This record gives C-alpha cells, structure tokens and sequence, in this order.
C-alpha cells in the first residue's frame, strides 16, 4: 500500500539469521529460537516489510513443526496474530503453511489444535487474505468426525456465497452443496430445501462438470422424492438427461429415459404436465425401449385402460428387463417402491375416470366399477375425492346408481352455443362459395 | 378455557364434515351419510333438518 | 415516435403551428456546465502535508464506496453520503478538496 523510499533491504539481515536459528532449535534450544525471532520481526513491523514479515512469520510456524512443540505451537500461533495488526497479508501466508500442517498430521490433537487456527482467523483479521483458508479449514473439521447430527451444525454455521464471496466459483458450488448432503443424512428436509435454493441462483457451470454439478445435484432427486413430488423430480432427471449429450454412455442414457418416462406418468394431470409429456414423447431416442409405448398409452386413443391388462403387459418394470435399473429403485423396493405402485394405480384409475367423463353423459355405478377395476364402494370413495377437490364434475344419485357428468345447462349457455353454431355456419357458407369461384369460375373459362 | 370451547368447535366441524360428504353426490340414503360420518341416524337426521332451515 | 414522449420529456415546438417536432435530452444549466469543467490546478496528494489521517478518512466516503461496493454489502452498512471539512481559517480544506478534484 504505502511505498516507503528504498534505503536498506532487510531481507539480507534475516537471510543469515533464520537458518542460524534452525541450528539452535535442532540441538534442543527450542525456547532460545522462539523468543529471539519475535524481537526480530517487531523491528520489521515498525518498518512494515511485507516480504520480510511474511518470511520470518512462517519460520516460527515452520520451526515449531519439526520441533514437535504442539503445546508451544498453539500458544505461538495466537501471539503472532494480534501483536500490532501484523501485516494483513503477513498473517495470510502464515495460515497457508499452517493449513498444510493439519491436512497431513494424523492423531487426535489435530482437532484439539485445529480449532485454534479456526479462532485465530474466526471472523476477525479475516477476508481475502485469510478468508478461503478458513473455508477449507472448517471442511476438515466436517470430515474430522465423518459426519453426524452435530457436524451438520458445524457446517451450516458457515454462510457460503454471501460471506465467502471472494473465492472460486467452482469450489463455492462444492461447499454450498456439500453441506446439503449433510442435511439429508440428519433427515432435516425443511432446511435442505432452503439451502438448496441458494445454489440454483446460477447455472451453466458445466465447463468441466463431468460430475461436479449435474451428476452431483442428484440430491434434489432424493430430497424432492420424499413427500409427494413427482413432476418436480421428473424435470430433474431430464436436466441430467442433457448430460447424456455430454456423457452419452450407452447404459447410463438408457436408465435415465426409463426414469424420465417412469413417473412422468406418476404426476397427476395438469396443464404443466400435458405439454411436458408431449416433449418427452416423440424423441428419436425413445424407440430403443418398449417403455415408449407405455407412455404412448397416455396420449392416443384416449386409452380406456384396464389395470389388469396394464400389469400383465408390463410386469417387467417391477422385476427385470433390458436394464431395469430404475425399475428396481422406482418400484422394486419394499416400502418406497410399493407406495409408487398404489400411486400408479391411482393415476391409471384417474385417467380412466377423466376420459370416461369426456365421452359419457350418464354412467351406471355398477359398470363404472368394472372399467375402473375397483369395488362399487371404492369407486364412490375415489369419485368423491376427485369431486371434493374440484377436479372432475360429477353428481351421483346413489339411490338409483346413476352418476351424470353433465353440468345443468344454463339458459344462456344453451343459447350461447346456438349463437356460435350460426357463426361457423355463416363463415363456412362464405368459404364454400369462395372455393366455388376458384374452381367453377376458373377452369370453365380456361 | 380451551376445554370450554371444544363443544362449539365440534359443532362447527360437524357442519363442515356434512358438507364434505353431501357435496360429492345428489339425493342419497341417510344411512350412508351416517356410515361415512360415523354417527347415529337419529342425530344426523335432525342435524340436517336444522341445516336446511 | 410517440413512445419516447413520456411526461417530463423536453420537446421542441414549431413557432407558428405549435407541434412537437423533436424530443430533446434534459437540459444542463450553463451554470452547472461551468460548475464541472473548472479545475486547472492539478494538485497532488503529496502537496497537502500534515493531513494524513484526514485524507484516509475522507477517501473512505468518496473512493472506497465507489470502487468496491461489495465490501459494504457484506457487513450490511450503507456507505456515508456527506462529509463536512471544518476547521480554523487557513488549514488545508480547499487544498484537500482540490486534491480529490
Ligand atoms: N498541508 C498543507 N500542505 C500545503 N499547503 C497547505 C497545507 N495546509 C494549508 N496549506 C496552504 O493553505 C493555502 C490555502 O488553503 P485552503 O484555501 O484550502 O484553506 P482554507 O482557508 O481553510 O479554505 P477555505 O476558506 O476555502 O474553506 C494553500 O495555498 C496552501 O499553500
Ligand atoms: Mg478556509
């Protein structure tokens, strides 16, 4: 910062001094090497020598390493960090050398003295000089005890991005997401969502992202899967499905599609899914698997499905198949997979009920059960659930077992439709005549 | 004091639960209302009578 | 165009049949123009002696907030707006101001 006029270079004075202190320490004069150095630096500090202060500062740190003076290392680390503000970058170099010490030295006291370096920086005498050094340093504590309930707190306390801004973007995404995996271990799902939203602020950092982000963002395919999310998880697999364009492994790409099409169907009907299913369908890469026609069973012919036929024609998605990799996870489990079996039946029953609504005015209750493949009492239970949620219009007269899907026609709606019929009829007449002139009055003259 | 207000809340909730069961259909046997509501036929009949007025 | 003629926009009008014929940039009062292109002195920080701590304090509200705004968004404070340089009649006040000028 401040450029002092060049009068005397202080490097030479320490050059012949630091190695001399090494000899005294080697013999066993651990103290004599220590106290002498501090007086050496203090003179440099008044002169505020960046290079001179840094080189000497590490030496005392370096010397204590080989000296095996762990008790004297910690006490020496503190005394060198709060004497006269030191030189801001001077402490920066010191932590770096001390940083490599923890990563290499095993045995318990590393953690005991590990926290000592954490507090030396803490959040005072910090920033670009000793900012990022802290981030890794707390990460080591994270792996200190392999990850537990307590560790999740030990890492959440670090507010990434907002505070550790002046540090590498690629490494940032790793730290921000690594604590997310800690959240899942403890099974804290509310916190996982909020922490998750802080990384999606920026995307498209896949320049060298073989697994850095895209394949490491699998957690959201685990967090979101917990409660009820199907469409949300579906969009995620497609998101990694762009990786096959980047990672086009034969087996990997095949399993992803089976997953994408698997519980795209699982999600309930909604305008968001209607255009999503269309995009998934029609790709020139879906024909490689029989699953394509299963998904096609939700688009064409209106597919009045028979759950008996669906199971018998597609029992492979529960045991085995071409690769069946998603099938074992999606449906092959004991509890998590089994739930998705009931949910699929609900969607298959939901498709039958909705489609029959379009093409039916009144359907007897008994025949409704046969199409839906559930008992009459169960059919009423499902119908009531849909009607109460304002999804399907249906009024059931259970005294006669007849349920009609027709809204009581309003006087204006009955007449309004008649108005629209005339408009089309008038327009067609205009179009019909205008097509006659193109033909009758063109070729005739010739 | 909370125990003082339970009686009102039970009356209020019973109102909502009856609508949730009668909305899904039209003319329906009262017996099935009792089975779904889990209540006797006598009180359900009267409760409906007060509701309609 | 009838989309840049928002309320407040300066517009020139014809002398005889008043009709907008051009949208204009906001005017600069000639006093304001003379208030900017003023200093020929070119005084350096090495001339204002004695005031060393004062300069560092003044530069903390003129230069720092206008070069590294992300620093103050960390702590959460909003950098100060004003600055009053008072003192005895004859110390360095106008000299210091011209220095930053
Ligand atoms: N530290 C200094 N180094 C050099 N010159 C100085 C210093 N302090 C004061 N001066 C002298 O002060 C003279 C006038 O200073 P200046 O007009 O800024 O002061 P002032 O009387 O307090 O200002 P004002 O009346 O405009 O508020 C300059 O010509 C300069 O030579
Ligand atoms: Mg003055």
């Amino acid at each position: 910062g401040r450029i002092v006029k060049m009068e005397v270079d202080y490097s030479a004075t320490v050059d012949q001094r630091l190695p001399e202190c090494a000899k005294l320490a080697k013999e066993g004069r651990l103290q004599e090497v220590i106290e002498t150095l501090l007086s050496l630096e203090k003179q440099t500090r008044t002169a505020s020598d960046m290079v001179s202060t840094s080189r000497i500062l590490v030496a005392v740190v370096k010397m204590c390493y080989e000296a095996k003076e762990w008790d004297l290392l910690n006490e020496n680390i503190m005394l060198l960090s709060k004497r006269r503000s030191q030189l801001k970058q001077a402490v920066a170099k010191m932590v770096q050398q001390c940083c490599t010490y923890v990563e290499e030295i095993t045995d318990l006291p590393i953690k005991l003295r590990l926290i000592d370096t954490l507090r030396m920086v803490t959040e005072g005498k910090i920033y670009v000089e000793i900012e990022r050094a802290r981030l890794t340093k707390t990460l080591a504590t994270i792996k200190e005890q392999n990850g537990d309930v307590k560790e999740a707190a030990s890492i959440l306390q670090e507010l990434q991005v907002e505070t550790y801004g002046s540090m590498e973007k690629k490494e940032r995404v790793e730290f921000i997401l690594e604590q997310m995996r800690l959240c899942l271990a403890v099974k804290d799902y509310i916190r996982t969502q909020i922490i998750s939203k802080k990384i999606n602020t920026k995307f498209f950092q896949e320049e060298n992202t073989e697994k850095l982000k895209l394949k490491y963002y699998n957690l959201m395919i685990q967090l979101d899967q917990h409660e009820g999310s199907y469409l949300s998880i579906c969009k995620h697999y497609r998101a990694i499905y762009d990786t096959p364009c980047i990672q086009a492994e034969s087996e990997k790409w095949q399993q992803a599609l089976k997953s994408v099409v698997l519980y795209v169907i699982l999600a309930p009907f909604d305008n968001e899914q209607s255009d999503l299913v269309h995009r998934i369908s029609g790709d020139k890469k879906l024909e490689e698997i029989p699953k394509y026609k299963d998904l096609l069973k939700l688009f064409t012919t209106m597919e009045l499905m028979r759950w008996s036929t669906l199971v018998e024609d597609y029992g492979m998605e529960l045991r085995k198949g071409s690769l069946e990799s998603p099938a074992t996870d999606v449906f092959g489990s004991t509890e998590e997979g089994e739930k998705r079996w009931k949910d699929l039946k609900n969607r298959v029953v939901e498709h039958n009920i909705r489609i029959m609504a379009k093409y039916y005015t009144r359907i007897t209750m008994k025949r409704m059960a046969q199409l839906l493949d559930l008992s009459v009492d169960e059919s009423e239970a499902f119908l009531s659930n849909l009607v109460v949620n304002k999804t399907i219009f249906a009024k059931v007269d259970r005294l006669a077992g007849i349920i009609n899907f027709q809204r009581p026609k309003d006087p204006n709606n009955l007449l309004n439709d008649w108005s629209q019929k005339l408009n089309s009829l008038m327009s067609l007449v205009n179009k019909t005549t205008h097509l006659i002139a193109k033909e009758e009055m063109i070729h005739n003259l010739q | 004091i909370i125990s003082t207000h339970l009686a009102k809340l039970y009356d209020n909730l019973l109102e909502q639960n009856l609508i949730r069961v009668i909305e899904p259909f039209s003319r329906v046997q009262i017996e099935h209302i009792s089975s779904l509501i889990k209540l006797s036929k006598a009180d359900v009949e009267r409760k409906l009578s007060q509701m309609i007025l | 165009d009838k989309s840049k003629l928002k309320p407040g926009t300066r517009v020139a009008l014809d002398m005889t049949t008043l009709t907008i014929m051009r949208y204009l940039p906001r005017e600069v009062d000639p006093l304001v123009y003379n208030m900017s292109h003023e200093d020929p002195g070119n005084v350096s920080y090495s001339e204002i002696g004695g005031l060393s701590e004062q300069i560092r304090e003044l530069r903390e509200v003129i230069e720092l907030p206008l070069t590294n705004p992300e620093l103050f968004q960390r702590v959460g404070i909003i950098p100060p707006k004003g600055c009053l340089l008072y003192g005895p009649p004859g110390t360095g006040k106008t000299l210091l101001a011209r220095a930053v000028a």
